[PDB]
């Protein structure tokens, strides 16, 4: 038994996590459960978007972070550093920006590190935003070349690209990112109504259709006058 | 600190009451769940004002439990603890760790760090009572206390309090 | 779009609920109606006497506190210990009994203009100098000079019963 | 409110409020028995408008 | 258009799982000491905005899924549009 | 640099990201390429 | 040559001596009196194996005391081969040196007011915290002890009651250990420093070695419009 309201769902929010709630989530036998000592739900510890980084990186100066869209190869210093924009291809699980000369063009990787503060001087802004939790039990220091750093994040990312009737009422009786289906919701920060059949049965309420297209009521202006 | 608040509740009716005079029971259901219940948002709710003019808007019937839920407004005094707030009440208990100030429906705790370093604990005397050489901190004596912190729970309010401050302790 | 100032009396900073501006159950603006012990006393036992009276149609400290409690038992249901004990508090910690002190309380302070928070401590916290009202009651500094709480305290023990 | 398949889950709805000894003004033959009669008192929120069963 | 008996069937006769969900936040990251009667979601520091709602527990597992693949699914129980 | 100057320090060095990267025939023919052009003064 | 290039070189002297081991001193101190030292040429210096060299280059670099440069070279008669230099960039390494000595500072501080809080209290058993307001609510019916909620046992009171003279201790030893650095940063932020680069950094270039096999020269690709984090200055 919970004290707690019992409500129903009117609305799923998606979004994204940011670093710091992941770590404001996250309670570490922790995940009898230790953190409750229960009916546990299970308790959070602490790939799909390389095409939406490559567009926005293109359709983005790469190096203050003011709009320019991809095929512009320029700046315009309005606000601007002038620098010319690279054409960026994916190889891999990574990103390659080519420069061309002013004779083969000048090539480099944009490191990770790169693209996040780019994206963090770009200019949902609660829900889910360009630059943004283990799941729970029921679901460099030191020389290092570059060549060997590189092979460690190269294997990291393919790691984590790899791992991502019994009641009296039935007796008588007898559009949504959820409805489609979700990283693109997540992305926009998309609002699911939950009006559809869908919703209401990945859920498990009463869906708004024949006996629950409505409500009943109960009125004491009849009550007080059938006695 | 008391208060008066307008507040509102989401009653359940048993089918079993669904006759010429469920408003009355919804009254009774009031009364026997909101007053003395300690809601930690709104602090002890006390008292029902205006008892004969209670809001009860048209109830609904759950689909599958039967009941209908009502959902009511009324007028309550509701005693709500701040910190920084001072307080004054009857000690209830007294013990190594501290002291327990009954004020309203509320206890507030006096630890040891809280307290003067002259006075000291003494299990000496029955009951066991803090001696200082000003006063004696027992059971039943008046303390004028400060609200140094709360924790306000869904269900359940607990203050911890401060006498060290000037022109407080015993009355 | 909502996501994630913490509560301190001293500072004026109540909350959320306890907004110095109130929305009634008619929509209307109202002000935060905080209560002294005197006054809370008073609006707990005539609500009593008033439940009581329509229940039936359908003095010295220990005298009242018999007459409260025997009261508060004859017109409250279970689960009413919350209410014995505040009862039993206010009758043994008020200041004014009748209902005229407590009005007179209420016209003198309501001339001062402060919040109601620090005005309900005002009637039910008992001092003697300005010195310790603006150490007990932290909101006052800078608030109200010690001349003018001075004259309100020497005022307020005048009404004081007994 | 505006001012001034019901008939499946209003038998059903009143059937387990019978079933659960709510009082009987008059399961699913007491509350087919009542609504015959007009004797059920709820009023369907269509979605909105407030129509009592009985009218 | 068994609105009843389809609900049934998905929960009374399937996994129905009862949930806490955080009232400023939609996740079910709400740790619950039901003897105690204590709620805390700590992350938004608050202990009564705790709401409880019956879904399927493939529904859980799905958004503590989608929880674990950085999405958000924040389930709230009143409306905004 | 942000973080400097909200702590009230007088930061040394600035964001690299606000750095800033910087006719008609002639009919006089025999004589065409003996003048230089004077096109100013 | 004005005396504000010597000061910022004692702060980092200074630094490097009181907030870094031996090597640290060795390595930072090489590149202090050259200019910019190529990697091979630091080694050769100071007599050191690659490996014993990592750790130093690379805490270094992550204070941001040192800055390195890739570029690629193209020797008369060998395969072309990438080379890496060392080199100080003051503006930052200031930065860096003002930003932590706050943060020590503010830690300590932080640590010294926490102290004065009430003590609080711990479970013996499982080992959990519990605060004096969250324990205050855990007491048992008898008034007499605090109960673990996991453990249901009396708790203990915690520790570090009588540390709060250690902490103002500590903190004092800091500031007078740290009196230096302040007034170099005080003399630092009077004047202006201009940003150091490889380029510039070659001008006060003293040449380690006769014969040193990495080229102290600075050839950008002509024409070439790529740009590369952190390698452009005002
Ligand atoms: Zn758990
Ligand atoms: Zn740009
Ligand atoms: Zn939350
Ligand atoms: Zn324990």
């Amino acid at each position: 038994y919970s004290s707690a309201p019992l409500r129903t769902v009117k609305e799923v929010q998606f979004g994204l996590f940011s670093p710091e709630e992941v770590r404001a989530i996250s309670v570490a036998p922790r995940l009898k459960c230790q953190t409750c000592q229960e009916e546990c739900p299970g308790h959070f510890g602490h790939v799909g978007f390389i095409a939406k980084i490559k567009k926005v990186c293109e359709c983005v100066c790469m190096h203050c972070g003011k709009l320019l869209c991809k095929t512009k190869m320029v700046c315009e210093t309005r606000g601007g550093c002038g620098n010319t924009q690279p054409t960026i291809r994916k190889d891999g699980l990574k990103l390659v920006g080519s420069w061309k000369k002013d004779d083969e063009p000048e090539l480099r990787v944009l490191s990770t590190e790169e693209i996040l503060n780019i994206f963090k001087h770009i200019s949902n802004e609660v829900f889910s935003r360009p630059e943004w939790p283990v799941p729970p039990p029921p679901v460099e220091h030191n020389g290092a070349p570059h060549h060997a750093i590189e092979e460690a994040e190269s294997l990291l990312q393919f790691h984590v690209a790899t791992y991502m009737p019994q009641s009296e009422e039935t007796r008588a009786e007898l559009t949504g990112a959820l409805m489609r289906c979700l990283f693109e919701a997540g992305a926009s920060a998309e609002l699911d109504d939950c009006r559809g059949v869908s919703e209401n049965v990945i859920l498990g309420q009463m869906a708004p259709i024949g006996t629950g297209a409505f409500d009943v009521m109960i009125d004491e202006e009849s009550l007080v006058k059938y006695m | 600190m008391f208060f008066i608040k307008d507040l509102s509740l989401n009653i359940t009716l048993h089918p079993s009451f669904f006759g010429p005079r469920m408003k009355q029971y919804l009254k009774t259901k009031l009364l026997e769940e909101v007053e003395g219940s300690c809601t930690g948002k709104f602090g002890y709710i006390l008292c029902v004002l205006d008892y004969d003019n209670i809001d009860i808007q048209r109830g609904r019937i759950l689909p599958t439990d039967g009941s209908a839920e009502f959902n009511v407004k009324y007028r309550a005094v509701v005693f709500k603890p701040f910190k920084g707030e001072v307080v004054d009440g009857t000690v209830v208990s007294c013990s190594q760790h501290g002291f327990e100030v009954q004020v309203g429906p509320m206890k507030v705790f006096v630890t040891k760090h809280l307290m003067p370093q002259d006075l000291t604990f003494n299990a000496g005397s029955n009951p066991p009572s803090y001696q200082s050489s000003e006063d004696v901190i027992t059971i039943k004596s008046r303390i004028r206390v400060k609200i140094e912190g709360c924790i306000s729970q869904v269900s359940s309010i607990h203050a911890i309090g401060s006498i060290k401050e000037d022109y407080l302790g015993a009355i | 779009r909502r996501l994630k100032e913490e509560e301190n009396a001293a500072t004026l900073q109540l909350g959320q609920e306890f907004q110095l501006k109130q929305i009634n159950h008619q929509g209307e603006e109202e002000e935060l109606i905080a209560l002294n012990l005197s006054e809370a006393r008073l609006v707990i036992k005539e609500a009593l006497v008033e439940r009581r009276r329509a229940f039936k149609r359908s003095e010295t400290r220990e005298k009242e506190l018999e007459s409260i409690d025997v009261l508060l038992e004859q017109t409250t249901g279970g689960n009413n210990k919350d209410l014995k004990n505040t009862m039993q508090y206010l009758t043994n910690f008020s200041r004014f009994r009748d209902q005229e002190t407590v009005g007179a309380v209420i016209q003198l302070l309501k001339s001062t203009g402060l919040h109601p928070f620090e005005v309900a401590q005002l009637g039910s916290l008992a001092c003697d100098t300005a010195d310790e009202a603006k150490t007990l009651i932290p909101s006052l500094n800078n608030k109200i000079s010690d001349d003018e709480l001075e004259r309100i305290l020497k005022e307020l023990s005048n009404l004081e019963t007994l | 409110a505006i001012p001034k398949y019901e008939r499946a889950r209003i038998l059903g709805t009143r059937a387990l409020q019978i079933s659960m000894n709510a009082p009987v003004f008059v399961p699913l033959r007491i509350a087919m028995k009542e609504l015959a009669e007009k004797k059920i008192p709820l009023v369907i929120r269509r979605y909105f408008e407030d129509w009592s069963v009985e009218e | 258009g068994a609105a009843s008996f389809l609900k049934e069937r998905l929960m009374e006769a399937s996994d129905a799982f009862r949930v806490h969900i955080c009232g400023i936040c939609g996740l079910m990251t709400v740790i619950a000491k039901l003897n105690h009667n204590q709620f805390e979601c700590k992350g938004c520091d608050n202990k009564i905005d705790i709401y409880q709602i019956h879904i399927p527990y493939a529904a859980k597992l799905l958004f503590q899924e989608l929880m674990a693949m950085n999405i958000t699914p924040r389930l709230y129980t009143d409306r905004s549009r | 640099p942000r973080k400097l100057q909200d702590l009230g320090l007088k930061p040394a060095s600035v964001d690299p990201a606000t750095i800033k990267r910087q006719k008609g025939k002639i009919t006089n023919t025999h004589m065409t390429g003996i003048l230089k052009d004077y096109s100013h003064r | 040559d004005r005396p504000i290039d010597d000061i910022v070189k004692n702060l980092l002297k200074f630094v490097v001596r009181g907030f870094y081991g031996g090597s640290f001193v060795l390595v930072l101190d090489a590149i202090l009196f050259h200019s910019v030292l190529a990697e091979d040429d630091l080694k050769q210096l100071l007599s050191i194996n690659k490996t014993e060299l990592g750790p130093l280059i690379a805490r270094l670099r992550s204070d941001r005391l040192i800055s390195i440069h890739k570029q690629r070279e193209y020797p008369p008669n060998s395969k072309s081969v990438e080379r890496v230099y060392y080199y100080v960039k003051y503006p930052h390494a200031i930065d860096a040196i003002k930003w932590k000595v706050h943060q020590v500072v503010q830690r300590l501080k932080d640590d010294l007011d926490k102290n004065s809080e009430p003590n609080g209290y711990m479970c013996p058993i499982c080992l959990t915290k519990y605060t004096q307001l969250e324990a205050v609510q855990l007491l048992n019916f008898d008034r007499t002890e605090f109960l673990c909620s996991l453990c249901d046992e009396p708790l203990v009171e915690d520790d570090s009651g009588k540390k709060n003279k250690e902490k103002q201790d500590k903190l004092n030893r800091l500031m007078d250990q740290i009196q230096p650095i302040i007034d170099s940063l005080k003399k630092i932020d009077d004047s202006r420093i201009e940003e150091n680069t490889f380029e510039i950094a070659l001008a006060r270039l003293i040449p380690p070695q006769n014969q040193s096999h990495a080229a102290y020269t600075y050839n950008p690709k002509k024409g070439s419009t790529m740009f590369r984090p952190g390698d452009s200055a005002p």
